[PDB]
């Protein structure tokens, strides 16, 4: 929720997330989900975003209706920030556990310090239960459990509340006096002295006393009853690994990208040289979201969001099995009501128009590579 | 017009313009400090040592000047900055009740406000009792610079406890931030304390308090005059 | 006739206090079911109307207050009995409470209900529900009780009718240039600078300090104050 | 013309100050639009789409000023499309209302007429 | 690359300009390289000589709307017509109160107190239809300029 | 003298002086003492701290009590 009205250039070449999977889609108030994947920060990384030397792994949900237990990217736990290259696949996993009933749309996303927000796909996620049995233990190293929705409510809230009936005294105190304007009189009149007496300048004095007192000895016994405390902990982790990707055997060189916009259809020419030792067929095409399937070659069994899976939109005209070693140039339409309702025609209004995206050939056995493709954009109105 | 009920007809005027001042105060005073310093007093995740004592006491001196100035030169009124605190307070506490819990339904330990009250006390104190706007300006501002961390130390002392967390080392605070996912905030923008190869261990939150105390001397101060301008009776005919 | 006209004071506290009380419950019920996706069905039929039939009506209500307060003025003021100038006054006084209160629920309360907003959501559109209920609703409600309160001060009180007083003056304008604003919020978004524009028009409000004094001068200038002695 | 029309007709310097300003502000983009958008035509030139200012810009080369000097919309992950041109307008707007005002006093203090002796 | 470019210390890279003549003379040509935080790069200069008529320069380009147009002449009509009237409404709006008595006397009965014998209501009304006017014809104009095209980027 | 009052995080992550060697223990007022050894910049580098870009090879003395003469890193002066 948040997508569609970003620029539809940076959300083709910011970051490129595939392979994902939602372990379930109808969790209780206390279950947990997991979300794994990978990511490939484009090598073209758009100029008016900074490059991913500060990012965050977060995810994207209406508020707290699910608590990231745990988030990994690469393995070890990122609970700060990181530091991504420009070029890489990266392996991530989020662990969320469920607080309020609802359908909620989780999404992952990357915030980058230079460009903002980075969001992947969307999926629809089903809570059933009550929020009041949701329960969040930890346990310190001093020893103690503590559930952190009720944790250190009591003492908020009487330290608040007593500083507040403090001040509230203090302005009463004056209060039960005469006030403003027969005081701006009597000021105006030179009669600046009668208006404080030696009573009020010794509450005053105990006033001060008293607070001074009081924020010492309270001080004091907090430092008394924990005194075991650690500070804030901040930081950004820099050596996060890679995925040693092994180099694709295909290369696809573009040579005309052209939609048309009164459309929803992506036309490209397709130059494929493929170096393996085994045929090979285009099965997909991945865009700013959207995975444009074709169903003889590939289908979806991870469970795709609905309205981002195209089963039948991507068309080869020569989606034959490619020989070993041969050369040949293909035209690919990529076509889905997508394109329009998550407005990727609105490449139409952005400065730059050039577009970026992953293919993927299967073989005839059953492996997968991954190729980029990287090209301007060029609109047909006639 | 009036026959000996005057006191009526002033009590009453009394509560109107009490009721005015006020709610026009928690207003300009809530968004100027959101419009400031929010971010740190959103969140538990941003009550550090060194940029939150430094930056919360150095931007609220600010209306508590001018209205201490103002309700003390006319009035001999010294509850200026109390009655700033309070209604503060009252914004940030209604809202986060009713808008960061009752709405998004973050956890209240989670979004509570810092307290200023014993502060706002303290310099309404040096105020009265000396009557001299400058010693007030440093004496005073450099107390509510001191006060500020030993006054919210007890709310968030049991916040900073060590835990394990999946093998790594944090705070309860740290934990409730990760935990409660805020898609608008991530860790990044938390204006924390980091440490540095000039930062000395134990001396970083005493110092940077000190640092608070010198500014407000100064903006305090500073915001003095404005308080002087804005009470101004002048009647322009154009 | 008692002095002070209790049922004006209370109907505007109840007003005020009853439509935010409904326009919180409607954000509360219908933010979570439509406002959350811009491009949907739902925001538009929801919350876009909102919009438009908010403006039309402000611009309205705004029109029809100000053309009355006008109409009304009072073309002698020296004939005026001094008991009739303190009932001005205290009227005067409600509409400074009323200006008040819509302040407190325009700049404190809905100002950081968005700000809770944004902490739940990605981006910061133009258009959001909080900013529907906060820039287009509350500003330009406490922006139209301050004019009028003004122009009610001008027009019907003896001490105000002899020229524009400039704290007055300052705390009707001031307080209205947040609104302006806005257009750098957006500017800046697509304790940062791209808001210290709110910052310094709200010190504005500030100018209260001044109004009010003036405000109590003229309460003295009949005769309370002798009585008061 | 506006702002002298504005300025002449209600005779107040802030109802001025604030209104024509805005409007000043707001009407810039629309007088200049008819003579700007002949050259906003899309072009496919050597396989890059391009607009006709930008051929224009890279055909004749100035030595001075490269490409990068170009203070022009790059786009951003916060930037809504078709929002640009608008909200950008009145930022102007706002700002107009401001600095006009300080200038205007800057204004009152040029037109002095003081004779120093030294 | 018609715009900016990242490159690495340390590479080789091939580049290729392609130049079409405009001025008939002897010009030093040099390739080079404008970095954003040092500056000019300057390379090796040749000298290169023009022959014929400037007035022979055609630079023609094809829009994807189907249209040929010339860079030299293109949109020049345009910009002169539109200025030389927004300066023709200026000088027009000048000149009605330029009629009048102007500085000096104007100056002898703002400092006596008549202010308001200077303005008449003619001169308001004058001002008002100027004022919708200039507002009506920037509305259509920009309506034109949609309508005769509607196809930008 | 200044070590022991930086962030031992700081100290830890930053950069592993290792392989280290001081010619003398006791040298005249016109002799030479050489410190050789090798340094490794943690790839891990604090992020409160900016990279390397900019650095120097100094020495820690109480003013100068010796002067650098010459000071090589990797062979060149
Ligand atoms: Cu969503
Ligand atoms: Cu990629
Ligand atoms: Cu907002
Ligand atoms: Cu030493
Ligand atoms: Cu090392």
């Amino acid at each position: 929720h948040g997508e569609k009205s970003q620029a539809a250039f940076m959300r083709m070449r910011t970051i490129h997330w595939y392979d994902l999977s939602w372990s379930k889609e109808k969790v209780k108030i206390n279950e947990t989900v997991e979300i794994k994947g990978k990511f490939h920060v484009f090598e073209g990384w758009p100029e008016t975003v900074d490059e991913p030397d500060v990012a965050f792994l977060n995810v994207g949900m209406p508020g707290p209706v699910f608590i990231r237990k745990e988030s990994y990217i690469g393995g070890q736990l990122v609970p700060r920030s990181v530091r991504l290259e420009i070029g890489k696949t990266y392996d991530f996993r989020v662990v969320l556990k469920a607080r309020r009933p609802g359908d909620w749309h989780v999404h992952t996303m990357m915030n980058v310090q230079g460009g903002g927000p980075i969001i992947g796909p969307g999926k629809w996620i089903t809570v059933e239960g009550s929020m009041s049995e949701f329960r969040n233990p930890v346990t310190t190293l001093t020893g103690q459990t503590v559930d952190l929705e009720n944790y250190n409510e009591g003492n908020t809230y009487f330290w608040h509340a007593f500083w507040f009936a403090i001040g509230v005294a203090w302005i009463g105190y004056w209060s039960r006096r005469p006030i403003f304007i027969p005081r701006l009189l009597m000021v105006d009149a030179g009669r600046a002295d009668e208006l404080v007496s030696a009573t009020d300048r010794k509450v005053a004095m105990g006033f001060l006393a008293a607070t001074i007192l009081i924020v010492v000895m309270a001080m004091s016994s907090a430092n008394s009853k924990y005194p075991i405390t650690i500070p804030l902990q901040a930081g950004t982790m820099r050596g996060m690994k890679p995925l040693e990707l092994p180099a694709p055997t295909v290369s696809v060189k573009v040579e005309d990208a052209t939609y048309r916009v009164p459309g929803r259809a992506m036309r490209m020419k397709l130059t494929i040289t493929n170096h393996g030792n085994s045929p090979i067929r285009l099965g997909e095409f991945y865009t700013a979201s959207v995975r444009f399937l074709d169903s003889d070659v590939y289908k979806d069994t991870t469970g795709y969001p609905e309205d981002l899976l195209a089963e039948d939109g991507l068309s080869v005209s020569d989606n034959s099995p490619l020989a070993p070693g041969e050369t040949r140039t293909v035209d690919v339409t990529a076509s889905d009501a997508a394109w329009e309702v998550y407005r990727l025609s609105d490449i139409i209004y952005d400065p730059d128009s050039r577009f970026a995206g992953l293919l993927f050939f299967f073989d005839a056995t059953g492996n997968r590579q991954v190729v980029q493709i990287d090209a301007p954009l060029i609109p047909s109105f006639m | 017009r009036s026959h000996a009920e005057a006191v009526q007809v002033s009590r009453t005027i009394d509560w109107m313009a009490l009721f005015v001042v006020f709610f026009v105060i928690v207003g300009s005073y809530h968004i100027h400090a959101m419009l400031t310093m929010g971010d740190w007093d959103f969140w538990s995740d941003w009550k550090d040592r060194r940029l939150w004592v430094t930056v919360t006491p150095i931007v609220l001196v600010t209306f508590p000047a001018a209205v201490q100035s103002y309700l003390w030169e006319r009035y001999r009124l010294p509850w200026g900055a109390t009655v700033c605190v309070l209604g503060l307070l009252l914004g940030e506490w209604i809202n986060r009740y009713f808008n960061f819990w009752g709405w998004t339904y973050f956890p209240i330990n989670f979004v509570f406000p810092a307290s200023l009250v014993p502060g706002a006390i303290i310099l309404d104190t040096v105020l009265m009792l000396s009557g001299s706007y400058l010693f007030t300006a440093i004496v005073g501002a450099m107390g509510w610079g001191l006060i500020f961390y030993p006054g919210n130390w007890p709310i968030i002392a049991p916040l900073h406890v060590p835990v394990e967390y999946n093998g790594m080392l944090m705070s309860i605070a740290d934990i409730q931030g990760y935990n409660y996912v805020r898609t608008g905030t991530p860790e990044y923008i938390r204006m924390v304390e980091k440490g540095t190869l000039r930062t000395f261990g134990k001396d970083v939150a005493p110092v940077s308090a000190f640092f608070s105390a010198f500014m407000s001397i100064l903006i305090y101060f500073m915001w003095h005059f404005i308080g002087r301008w804005f009470s101004n009776e002048r009647f322009l005919q154009s | 006739a008692p002095l002070l006209d209790k049922k004006w004071l209370t109907f505007a506290l109840a007003i005020y206090t009853v439509f935010y009380l409904w326009v919180r419950w409607y954000e509360g019920v219908y933010g979570w079911s439509a406002g959350l996706d811009s491009f949907a069905p739902e925001f538009e039929t929801y919350w876009m109307n909102f919009l438009y039939t908010e403006i039309v009506l402000e611009i309205v209500t705004a029109s029809i207050l100000w053309g009355y307060l006008w109409k009304t003025r009072d073309r002698n003021l020296a004939a005026l009995t001094p008991r009739e100038e303190l009932r001005r006054n205290f009227t005067h006084l409600v509409w400074l409470v009323a200006y008040a209160w819509a302040i407190y629920w325009g700049a404190s309360y809905f100002t950081e209900q968005d700000g809770t907003w944004h902490q739940t959501i990605v981006r910061d559109t133009d258009f959001t529900p909080s900013h529907i209920i906060e820039f287009y609703l509350s500003y330009p409600i406490y922006i139209i009780t301050g004019f009028a309160a003004f122009i009610y001060a001008k027009t019907r009180l003896p001490f105000f009718a002899k020229g524009i007083s400039l704290p007055y003056l300052v705390l009707v304008v001031g307080p209205f240039m947040i609104l302006p604003n806005v257009g750098l919020n957006e500017w800046g978004h697509t304790v940062a600078p791209l808001h210290y524009g709110f910052v310094i028009f709200g010190w504005l409000a500030l100018a209260v300090m001044g109004t009010l004094t003036q405000t109590f001068y003229s309460f003295a200038q009949g005769g309370l104050g002798q009585s008061l002695c």
